[PDB]
């Protein structure tokens, strides 16, 4: 048969909460996670705001496994611990099991330890100050390598990278493993660190918000007429993707079923999206889905260009049946490699608890956004099918459609 | 602190064991669970702490807590 | 039913050749690509040997396209240019086609350009001296993003990273896209750059060869009793993975059919392989292949411990029916994220041309290696099924099986 | 005045449409990321410094040649 896939557990460490309960409270109240950053100012950048993880990680993970971990792997490790416990998976149910895998990736490893390794080499110590741990912290598959070992994953294990669509492709790839009958359980997610080494190059391109440094909570302002760039952010996320019959037999709590997954490419411009690729990506995820879309978690970066190209794609897909739209990035910032799994978790919390989080910081709706139902205040509503878009540098697109059973 | 207990402090936090388990005759590998990569970082933390430089041929000789104390005491 | 995947074209830029003709010549002769590196010595490293790409890339890529590229993306682009022509494909057939995708990743991204931007950020100029092309060059998805735009790919587009199993997982996930019926053509492969900013991290762990800096040609010596670490290398590779009926429709040249793909995780030690995961990975790829394995491209890489552990996994899977074994890394080195697709192309050329590349530099065969057919000299033989293994940090494994159509 | 050579290799033209009123966007097809690099490449040939709010106004080719003759 076709084999169906469901979500049986989730875990999140973002700028608006260290778990799904704290995230649920922030989503309802529309509380921002953007704060002032002294590190971004001392390094010489123009943007002084970020969506930081308000949590110290010193000592939370065992020494034998944290010695190889950068911040991206740490946030994803703490997220998977939550997802394992939320799914009720005992150790003998997911450890040393060939039918259990992991697909988690980051945007680009850890530039912090990349720069640290070169500084120690050229120094007076030489190789004596480099250390034998920079390789696992700086590589691209560090999130998957540092997590599959302590959790004793025996199935599939690799990392996916695709700019800001990163963790979205990981979830879609997990659904494919379940559909192909290769796996019964796949942990899917990702993480991202937050440092000046990685954020400074975004500022050199002129894509970060530099006009709202004195009021950080107003910097991320998606769909507003006075936007000037996205706010850098970090964190992690993890979802438990399970085969349907495997989850029903063990009495698991099922959040939703992933009934659609789109993944296309623009193949036009390197920095500016075209729109045609996003339509095919969305239309691909809706094919075979009979129920309409109730809520749409847009990619919404809060950039002067990429914000309108997604609205034109949404308009062509639905036309007059415009679903409720809101961009949660206005609260949390842009977590890059972890944006796909974090926004899918926000959408699952909306579907689970029957509400729509608002797209905050909208003082004057942009003219090219009129006619759409952009929700600006928290609304209680029985949602059935939700959708989340994730676009990435290079024209790559990803879309997930989730529905209750 | 004495030289002996400054080395024992370093070994404790680098391998993840209690200070009581760090006795003199204890070896890093079979007693303190140090893998092959832990040995490299251990000699780096000793040579960052007493401001000494350890040749690699002698660093491979240091396999016990007493051997590390004897080297720092002799230099 | 189940859609079948075949290789209809290939391209490679490695340390033993800049196309499949040069590479074919080095394989039949046994020429090592390892040379002496003055940059590795100037930076203060203990290892002074590597497998570099002997090729000038000035003017081979357009300025509008190369400005976003790092060396890992340049080797993959030049490899994809050869694979498209080798497949006989025209832009009208693969450009602006939603059924044509691209899955190509790198081991990490580009440490050299990340370090260059940090030094400029802390320099006297500051943010103004960083430049606007550091993001595209230093990100982990640079290989796929810098390639999908010039070739106008409309299908799937992302990068897979899994240490030294990177480009093998890319090929495996390309096959899955065809099996699920989501794509007709997927370009799969990867690339890796070669610089001291990346190699000096492996020298800190002691994983590089430092005892043969005077005789670089015999530094990488897989299965020899006097090995002391792998030799770092770079390059790129790309294969055209295509659905069977679509390839037979346009009368394409088919190298071999991907009849098996294995992908497992050890979940034990992260720096030392376990062998148990390798046994499951080989059996999963051999599932359904009634024909025996004629040649096995081992991962090898001349590491002091991981060499003998892989051999025990081969004996457990094959028993008395051991296939011919040779580690091509003794010639080329370890290209990290590009090794999977490059060792897959080496196995394809050997299957296509009917021979076995030798495992060179073996002077004293080590223990527990006796009992297997480690082919030491170039043996001409008609093959029908080959196998290439690929392991990586984190206990991750990948295995591909290729068979002629008959 | 070797400015025409740098601009030609920076934008991807055989050095032809180099008039006073030639914009970089609609005449020379320069990306907005290229306009930042166009500035950058001018400092490599002559050691000079340009602020930020002044750079957005600069979108002419003859202005670059005249700026160089005066610096
Ligand atoms: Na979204
Ligand atoms: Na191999």
């Amino acid at each position: 048969v076709s084999k169906r896939a469901v979500i049986t557990g989730l875990g999140i460490v973002s700028s608006i909460g260290n778990n799904q309960q704290e995230v649920l409270a922030s989503l309802r109240e529309g509380r921002s996670g953007i704060t002032f950053s002294q590190e971004l100012k001392d390094s010489g950048m123009r943007s002084h705001v970020w969506g930081n993880v308000k949590l110290d990680t010193t000592g939370l993970i065992d020494r034998k496994v944290v010695r190889f971990m950068s911040d991206a792997s740490i946030y994803a490790f703490l997220s998977m611990e939550q997802a394992i416990a939320d799914a009720g998976l005992s150790p003998e149910a997911y450890q040393n099991n060939p039918r259990v895998g992991l697909i988690a990736g980051s945007g680009g490893g850890s530039p912090r330890f990349q720069v640290f390794g070169a500084d120690a080499m050229r120094g007076p110590r030489g190789l004596k100050a480099v250390g034998p741990y920079v390789v696992t912290k700086a590589m691209a598959s560090g999130v998957s390598a540092c997590l599959a070992t302590p959790f004793k994953i025996h199935g599939v294990n690799y990392s996916i990278s695709s700019a800001c669509a990163t963790s979205a492709h990981c979830i879609g790839n997990a659904v494919e493993q379940i559909q192909l009958g290769k796996q019964d359980i796949v942990f899917a997610g990702g993480g991202e660190e937050l440092c000046w080494e990685m954020a400074c190059e975004f500022d050199a391109m002129g894509a970060l918000s530099t006009k709202y440094n004195d009021t950080p909570e107003k910097a991320s302002r998606t769909y507003d007429a006075h936007r000037d760039g996205f706010v850098i952010a970090g964190g992690g996320g993890m979802v438990v993707v399970e085969e349907l019959e495997h989850a029903l037999a063990r009495g698991a709590h099922i959040y939703a079923e992933i009934v659609g997954y789109g993944a296309t490419s623009d193949g036009a411009d390197m920095v500016a999206p075209s729109g045609e690729g996003a339509v095919r990506c969305m239309k691909m995820a809706m094919h075979g889905v009979d129920t309409p879309i109730d809520y749409l978690n847009s990619h919404g970066t809060s950039t002067p260009v990429g914000d309108v190209k997604e609205l034109a794609a949404i308009r062509e897909v639905f036309g007059d049946k415009s679903p409720a739209i809101s961009a949660t990035k206005a609260m949390t910032g842009h977590s890059l490699g972890a944006a796909g799994v974090q926004e899918a978790i926000y959408s699952l919390l909306m579907l689970e608890h029957g509400f729509i989080a608002p797209s905050i910081n909208i003082e004057e709706l942009d003219e090219q956004a009129a006619g759409l139902n952009i929700v600006t205040e928290t609304t209680d509503r029985e949602l059935t099918t939700v959708m989340s878009n994730s676009f990435g540098f290079g024209g790559t697109n990803a879309t997930l459609v989730m529905r209750k059973l | 602190s004495t030289i002996e207990e400054r080395v024992k402090k370093i070994i404790g936090e680098q391998l993840g064991v209690k200070q009581e388990e760090v006795t003199n005759n204890a070896s890093f590998v079979e007693d303190l669970g140090a893998d092959s990569l832990d040995t490299v970082e251990l000699v780096m933390a000793l040579e960052e702490e007493f401001d000494t430089e350890i040749p690699d041929e002698e660093a491979e000789k240091i396999t016990t807590v007493q051997a590390a104390i004897d080297y720092i005491n002799g230099h």
